RNA sequence: AACUCUAAGCGGUGGAUCACUCGGCUCAUGGGUCGAUGAAGAACGCAGCAAACUGUGCGUCAUCGUGUGAACUGCAGGACACAUGAACAUCGACAUUUUGAACGCAUAUCGCAGUCCAUGCUG
RNA sequence: UGCUUGGACUACAUAUGGUUGAGGGUUGUA
RNA sequence: ACUUGAUCUCGGUGUUCAGUACACACAGGGACAGCAAAAGCUCGGCCUAUCGAUCCUUUUGGUUUAAAGAGUUUUUAACAA
RNA sequence: UUAGUGACGCGCAUGAAUGGAUUAACGAGAUUCCUACUGUCCCUAUCUACUAUCUAGCGAAACCACAGCCAAGGGAACGGG
RNA sequence: GUCUAAUUAAAACAAAGCAUUGUGAUGGCCCUAGCGGGUGUUGACACAAUGUGAUUUCUGCCCAGUGCUCUGAAUGUCAAA
RNA sequence: ACCUAUACAUUACCGCUAAAGUAGAUGAUUUAUAUUACUUGUGAUAUAAAUUUUGAAACUUUAGUGAGUAGGAAGGUACAAUGGUAUGCGUAGAAGUGUUUGGCGUAAGCCUGCAUGGAGCUGCCAUUGGUACAGAUCUUGGUGGAUAGUAGCAAAUAAUCGAAUGAGAGCCUUGGAGGACUGAAGUGGAGAAGGGUUUCGUGUGAACAGUGGUUGAUCACGAGUUAGUCGGUCCUAAGUUCA
RNA sequence: AAGAUCAAGGUUAUGAUAUAAAUGUCCCAGUGGGCCACUUUUGGUAAGCAGAACUGGCGCUGUGGGAUGAACCAAACGUAA
RNA sequence: AGCUGGUUCCUUCCGAAGUUUCCCUCAGGAUAGCUGGUGCAUUUUAAUAAAUAAUCUUAUCUGGUAAAGCGAA
RNA sequence: UUAUUAUAUGCACUUGUAUGAUUAACAAUGCGAAAGAUUCAGGAUACCUUCGGGACCCGUCUUGAAACACGGACCAAGGAGUCUAACAUAUGUGCAAGUUAUUGGGAUAUAAACCUAAUAGCGUAAUUAACUUGACUAAUAAUGGGAUUAGUUUUUUAGCUAUUUAUAGCUAAUUAACACAAUCCCGGGGCGUUCUAUAUAGUUAUGUAUAAUUAUGCCUCUAACUG
RNA sequence: UUUCUUAGUAGCGGCGAGCGAAAAGAAAACAGUUCAGCACUAAGUCACUUUGUCUAUAUGGCAAAUGUGAGAUGCAGUGUAUGGAGCGUCAAUAUUCUAGUAUGAGAAAUUAACGAUUUAAGUCCUUCUUAAAUGAGGCCAUUUACCCAUAGAGGGUGCCAGGCCCGUAUAACGUUAAUGAUUACUAGAUGAUGUUUCCAAAGAGUCGUGUUGCUUGAUAGUGCAGCACUAAGUGGGUGGUAAACUCCAUCUAAAACUAAAUAUAACCAUGAGACCGAUAGUAAACAAGUACCGUGAGGGAAAGUUGAAAAGAACUCUGAAUAGAGAGUUAAACAGUACGUGAAACUGCUUAGAGGUUAAGCCCGAUGAACCUGAAUAUCCGUUAUGGAAAAUUCAUCAUUAAAAUUGUAAUAUUUAAAUAAUAUUAUGAGAAUAGUGUGCAUUUUUUCCAUAUAAGGACAUUGUAAUCUAUUAGCAUAUACCAAA
């Protein structure tokens, strides 16, 4: 880890002012500390830089617990990756017991997403929620998505 | 006021400096408590260190329930089935939390099968001897044949890879879920609004037959 | 020459620097052990020689019991009581002043009562 | 007895037990 | 004489100069017109000043979302201008 | 006699217990004239005792960039360099 | 008569005198967070609160303004309950 | 005509930048020769001689340029500690330190000699910091010039003859003597408030008595403060402690 | 009108140059108190005065020169012949 | 404490600004400009131009100062 | 026609000229003379001397300091851009569409090392306030197309070199593909917003009929989805 | 309860500055419960006082007085809503079972903690030095390792000591607690579950509500409290946006007991440190909360070190004496009580030199003094030619013999099946050398030394001349071309 050897705080030993300019010294809270004044001095900065600072957006959810809304989101431009390797060559095999049946809901992932273009092999995807354009793609792939538990 | 910063909702504004746990007792604690589970074997009998025979089922969280939390719950219905017996079960282990409503009777079914592939394996040994119910066995004592006394409570669970990404066989593709995904959930919405519409169908009736 | 300046050698002055340290500091671990059965703290008197530190209380630098087994030590009285014990620890038996919560009442007074038991003197 | 010395006791709040008590609180015997 | 373009909606541009905020101005796209015979012109005053951030108060807008165990209805939180 | 006192008082900006006026007595109080007096002065001088001084003994400190000859010049527009 | 011990001893302060103010005590004025208490072992010739400043003399006009006050028309204005 | 800046020209040399190669070694390259092949003259091979073991996270080789506060980056140096290491050093003299020793580096700084010394210590590669001082009207300790003496040690005149003693004697040790002082509203004779052994004898030296000092309120060693009747005590006051 | 496909074209169609240039990140320090001169100028009689325009210095710059000198002149400094 | 004072080794190389804007701002910041460092992509502007950047010239625009005018508004 | 100059001037030897910083022929003198130690040359060590020239006091704020600006008599030693939480950028390292074990447990040569259950964090989808919905195209297209860009393979030709003439490599012209990265542009597309195709139409299911909510048929009121 | 998380977030906030938690999820550790209110229905209960007994060193237990007193203005007891009690049915249901006390068992069985003993081994020679070996060197043999080793952790000891001691590793012993078995005595209880039936007893000026203040993230209250209003049992509360209506889910308040994980700057018992090293470190390493100041509260230091051993300087002399001079002691007084070591500032002396030019101090160049540093060899046109002297034997010109390696190649195995390649093993051939023999092992060779020689005994250093080279300065001497004017 640390050295102060490599520090140059060590190198401005003696250079009078150790990089802190002999005319305007840097001593203690020049700007005023810390966000202060955002509506006055650092109204440049921050309108620049972080802008949307300041006043409201406001629909005021009293008591959101994250567990109701958690919902992550798997894309179907993976969702393949659900199938472990050496069984995803395996059932493009061509041979049909099938279609593809995938627990997407095992794997964590509340909610199928839509995201687009998966290859012809029909998937059967087993998900809570859907985005109907992920069905879409997936029913012109001639699979469904089963509506899951 | 930096103009790469980093607005900084760092509150150690409170002399914070008084408090600080330094944790340089993590590992003294680890041996301490390591040490303690080595006392707590020997004295409590041949006595299995842990382990109520923890009771998992299904958890609140609708994603965490393969999140298995250790089955605390103390079961007063899945002891009629077990026979079972509040009692005699805390002498054996039957950890005592009488505030459950395990209502979703899959979780019946499992638990227990749990208690009853357990229990043949609790060697009732009754000091003096006679002894009624072990209902063993002098050979199927602890000390003769059997010598058990293990560990840790596996969460059973039972895989995880999944993979029911098994040959099904897969009909339903006249099947139109989409339409219906969306309606269901209209349908739910919209349940009061229907029965406003019902209620308000009936009084103009009540009014033109009046 | 003297003095002054400049340098050097040597001697002072002074205690920096070095190296040491029965101490300090910080983190971790085990334990719960004050008090009206009179505390913690204070005052007071105490060693053969002490004035303190330290120890102790009027039995005063310490006593039983117990352990060990011959010191203490500056000088010595002692040392003897080394085999019944030094001296140190243990310290479970006792002592543990005047106080202080502080308790008869007070306290710029160690001041002044009451009560029981008891002693000498006088009778 | 007088005179003198030593020890032990004599605070307050409070519970319980002890017994003495007490009030036109109130009851009863007369 | 006839009228209400001093309009609606969204983006740009000029000034200030971070050519940014703001205000006002300039030229357009999408609406909808106003006028005149029409061509055309016209997002205020021939051009150059004439005015204001967040929170907050409020109104107008779609009649929309939330009020986290369900509704309904008051109330209320809001998003657009 | 830029002083004072008595007058005059359109009094910049006096004044009635916000007290106004007058006033004996009183004041280590402010002010003005005269006298007596004096080294206050003209105009300086001398004297006593104790010091300062010198010596035996005893013995600090302020301050001190480096320290210390002037004149002019330039220069932070006044130099010991 | 007093004072700014240690730069101001006065013309300032106090002061008798003069006038003004509240109050009959379940009060007036006053302290204490409060309990309770000061004045007060006082009772209006008292106690408390002020202002001016002996004696002599004088004490004018003005309540519009700002204070102060009231048996005042007190359905002005006007809080919570 | 002459003089003359760190300018200008050239050259050596420093650094920084630039620009190029360097990395077949059972191999390569040079030189001489004998043999063999072809040819006039060259190569191959054999032999003999010679050079070449490159921090190729550097060197060889090259050119152009360098003021510099603020500041930035780059690379070292010193200091204390730590992992590893030099089969490190060491009481036969460590570290420390004085040093016209000799030398190295532009420097930061390094080594060594000599003297002193006495018990432990350092270089290198990595690793961490309470890491390098001239200052801060810095802190703390020490020391100068002022100044072995300049301020001063001067108010209450202030002694002095002089015997005794001692190392030394104006005082302080002291008699005798003698000048005076305070001038009983005292610099006296008592006590409270206060002091705390200071009182007193003996010993009597350094320090102290801004001087000396044999002497002292100093320093060392001993002793001494006896109460029915004086105070405290007791009592109450202003006032207080508090059930 | 753009996107644009296809075919034709002697010499690339002023001059020196390029220390290579462009581009991004740090949101980096340091700065936000300037001062002086040529020239141009406003206020002011003027000022070593207050304030612009352009450009260079000084600020951060000695050396040589103006006897001297922050700034003017000449010139920008590795070390020496 | 935006103020004053001080800040502890060296060398090498490059090297400022006192300006803009906003701010109870004006003894200060932020911000832009100037500064260094870190690099990156390509060198016919690169490793053994028919692509530019920015200064003359040229060609092509602009302007109301100096001067001039008042027998021109 | 004449003059001039160069080529036809090879091989041996050479203290010849240069070879891109070409100082040496030649010579004299001191002297290394064992340890010992003479003699010569050279030197701003400390410091002294002699001569010239130059050198004003540092630190600092300040436009400018030698200032009649401020601190600092003198000397020694302490002595000031840190640590920590959380953060951005640069870079290195590990692994990588994942990563981080050290909350804890297993274990120990011990506050270490070795092992590591399970979560959680962040990343893997964002944007609207939120409800919500979902980046389309294609297994692929490093976002697509397009324009500037490297590097490679590659058509075709020329020159050069080496060559066995088979052949390869370089350099230049050239055709095509990838052409990412880098840079630029027009778009597409998730979300919001507007105009507005979601005017209406189609499709499925409810609903109805039939057999047993479902299947089948029909309607496509209603609900849902889409251009 | 705490930690990990959520989370620098929901959310609060001149929505500015700044603030901010819990649930689920993960883990550490885990442990459960009881009144009072029902019909015990012969107060079943309890404190005390005395005496019997017992026996701690008891406010104790057993027994008796059925002695006072408490208590129906209420206590036992089932039993606590996480329910529960009584009926019947089921169900276990036994000369018993369980508990609490006493029991040391196992001829002292084991473990821990403490005191504390234990040791396995050199103080052998030499040398230095010295006060000391703990320093350096030696120590057969164990494939050269002094002895020992489960211990080479530390301190003490005269130094750098595993082996001198104590300890350390490792155990012996005693004590005390644990491991209390059987056994004795005493006390108590006979299940728990399910069905059906009968009962089903429940904390109030509080809950809640309006206000206020305070406080929180808690926002149309987050807890808390005051005040007003004030409940109820198909109640009550909760469900973070107020209400009414209609529901659902979820507990059961206004009562009580309860280990562990969780805290620890004090106290006691302990262990560590890339801690500090005497202006540091705590205020205090020390007669440190001391000395000292302040009326007091409080303020509160500076200050470590002779040596191995005091061997702390006897003795003599000068001086009143402290001291000095000699001397002793000590490895050293260059350790003689600011005492280890020993700085700077500063001062005295001595030694050198100068002194009116800036007060002094300074740098450079030249220069003198003291002082110091540097100092090389063989050749014209080359140093080889030649001669002598010594010595060598694998090699010497090379052959042979033995020894092992290298170059190239192959195989067999492994690596990567297989290939190329690499590696282990094995083998062959080419050669070169280390030892032995040999013409000779000085027939001669070779190796090694010495002398003499051509201009000359030289090139380290400093010097002369001349030829050149680079930059440059300054002349000389020679000859034209053209233009104007002439």
């Amino acid at each position: 880890m640390s050295n102060i050897k490599r520090k140059k705080t060590r190198k401005l030993r003696g250079h009078v002012s150790h990089g802190h300019g002999r005319i305007g010294k840097h001593r203690k809270h020049p700007g005023g500390r810390g966000n202060a004044g955002g509506m006055h001095h650092h109204r440049i900065n921050f309108d620049k830089y972080h802008p949307g600072y300041f006043g409201k957006v406001g629909m005021r959810n009293f008591h959101l617990r994250r567990q109701h809304k958690f919902r992550p989101e798997i894309n179907l431009d993976k969702l393949w990756s659900l199938v472990g390797a050496e069984k995803f060559a395996e059932l493009e095999k061509e041979k049909s017991t099938k279609a593809p049946v995938i627990d997407l809901v095992k794997f964590g992932y509340y909610k199928l997403l839509g995201r687009g273009h998966l290859p012809a092999r029909p998937v059967i995807v087993k998900a809570k929620y859907f985005s109907k354009k992920a069905e879409d793609k997936i029913k012109k792939a001639g699979g469904v998505c089963l509506l899951s538990a | 006021g930096k103009g790469n910063n980093m607005i900084p909702n760092q509150h150690y504004h409170k002399w914070w400096q008084r408090h600080v746990k330094t944790w340089f007792n993590q590992p003294a604690r680890k041996v301490r408590r390591h040490a303690n589970r080595v006392k707590k074997a020997k004295a409590v009998f041949p006595r299995p260190a842990s382990g109520a025979l923890r009771p998992v089922v299904r958890c609140p969280t609708i994603r965490y329930h393969t999140k298995l939390r250790a089955g605390r719950g103390f079961t007063l219905e899945e002891l009629k089935g077990a026979g079972i017996g509040a009692n005699f079960a805390k002498t054996i282990g039957i950890a005592v939390d009488r505030r459950r409503k395990n209502k979703s009777l899959e979780s019946r079914q499992r638990n227990i099968q749990r208690l009853k592939e357990y229990r043949s394996k609790l060697i009732l040994f009754p000091i003096n001897e006679k002894k009624i119910r072990a209902g063993e066995s002098s050979l199927e004592e602890c000390k003769l044949a059997t010598q058990l006394k293990g560990p840790v409570l596996p969460i059973k669970n039972e895989q995880p890879a999944v993979v029911e990404f098994r040959e099904v066989t897969k009909d339903e593709k006249k099947f139109k879920a989409f339409a219906t995904l969306r309606k269901a959930r209209t349908d739910a919405r919209l349940v009061g609004i229907r029965a406003k519409r019902a209620k308000e169908a009936a009084e103009s009736e009540d009014a033109a037959k009046g």
